[PDB]
């Protein structure tokens, strides 16, 4: 039973550190598209 | 004579709005450029 739940911590623990995984790659992931929005607004700026 | 300088004055006028009609329109000409910046920029949003 006591190897049962560490064996579960730790399965639960693996799964949280890959949530924060997947967070950390998609948002650096959205932050590129937001950046070339920044640079078309400043265009538009430029335009006008 | 004096009818004459009429017809001129007036001419002179006419320049003068016909410049403010180009450069109007070229002012908004301007405008839309400015606006289709704008345009990319939303369009990029979406994606987002």
């Amino acid at each position: 039973t006591q190897f049962g739940s560490t064996l579960q911590n730790i399965i639960e623990r693996q799964d949280a550190e890959a949530l924060n995984a997947l967070l950390q790659n998609q948002a650096a992931e959205l932050i590129l598209t937001n950046l070339s929005i920044q640079d078309k607004t400043i265009e538009e700026l430029d335009a006008e | 004579i004096s009818q004459s300088e009429t017809y001129r004055r007036r001419r002179q006028e006419w320049e003068i709005q016909r410049n403010n009609a180009e450069a109007e329109l070229k002012q908004i000409d301007a405008q839309l450029k400015s606006l289709a910046v704008r345009r990319e920029a939303a369009v990029l949003q979406k994606t987002s």
